């Protein structure tokens, strides 16, 4: 949630 | 007494670690150069090191059995709060008690207390950080134990912002039970003596280091001039 880079790295 | 499932968990975590930690340090050349002389001369370099390491930690965490069943929100929460702790754990591999420094292959990339000081930190953090590295070294953990401890660190139920605390705990408990059984069946005495309890104490130690690190980070990143020398990933995960 407002962690674009973190979320993208986790996908 | 180690079930097929528990032996599978260990092999997965060992591989995950081998694929995400580089003991050859081949990439350190990609980082902004270390500067030793000094108003935060080591911050760009160690910021890059940390940012690089956060990416490694995320890659490890995705391979922890069960981790991917959590909400996106909860995976994010667990990585945000654990990342610095896991990097501190990871760093024990390059830490040497020969001189109480993190020795990464060469002189340029050998970090001591003064280098960490030149990244904006005080003895309030650095002293207990060194003491931590020493206590962890003294446990002489099996690599099996090391990777289990990292996975247990990441999947903690009491992390701030955790939604499905129930599910996080079941994930962790399966890992904890794997670790406890591993030590019993696989770690010979006297090294095994109280080893589990000792390892959990290192997680409490990590919680404390996390807390002090956050304080010094907010103080560091308080002035945009310093915040400027960090990376976008560091700003996102550690806050800003
Ligand atoms: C620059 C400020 C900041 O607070 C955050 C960006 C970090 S300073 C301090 C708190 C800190 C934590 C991890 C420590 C260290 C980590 C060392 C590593 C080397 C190696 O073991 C390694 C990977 C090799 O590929 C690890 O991922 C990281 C040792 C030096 C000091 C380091 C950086």
């Amino acid at each position: 949630k407002n962690h674009p880079m973190l979320m993208n790295l986790l996908k | 007494k180690l079930s097929e499932e528990q032996q599978h968990i260990i092999a997965i975590l060992l591989d995950a670690h081998h694929k995400t930690y580089d003991p050859t340090y081949a990439d350190f050349r990609d980082f902004r150069p270390p500067v030793r002389m000094s108003p935060l001369s080591m911050l760009p370099h160690l910021a890059d090191l940390v940012s690089y390491s956060i990416q490694k930690v995320i890659g490890f965490a995705k391979m922890i059995p069960g981790f991917r069943d959590l909400t996106s929100d909860d995976q994010i929460v667990l990585l945000k709060s654990s990342a610095i702790e896991v990097i501190m754990l990871l760093s024990n591999q390059s830490f040497t008690m020969d001189d109480m420094s993190w020795d990464c292959g060469s002189q340029d990339y050998k970090y001591d207390v003064t280098d960490v000081s030149k990244a904006g930190h005080t003895l309030e953090l650095i002293e207990p950080l060194i003491k931590f590295q020493v206590g962890l070294k003294k446990l002489n953990l099996h690599e099996e134990e090391h990777v289990l401890l990292m996975a247990i660190c990441i999947v903690s139920p009491d992390r701030p912002g955790v939604q499905d605390a129930k599910l996080v705990e079941a994930i962790q408990d399966r890992l904890s039970n794997t670790l406890q059984t591993y030590i019993r069946c696989r770690h010979p005495p006297p090294g095994s003596h109280q080893l589990y309890a000792k390892m959990i104490q290192k997680l409490a130690d990590l919680r404390s280091l996390n807390e002090e690190h956050s304080k010094q980070y907010r103080s560091l990143s308080f002035q945009p001039e310093n915040s400027m020398k960090l990376t976008p990933l560091v700003l996102e995960v550690f806050g800003n």
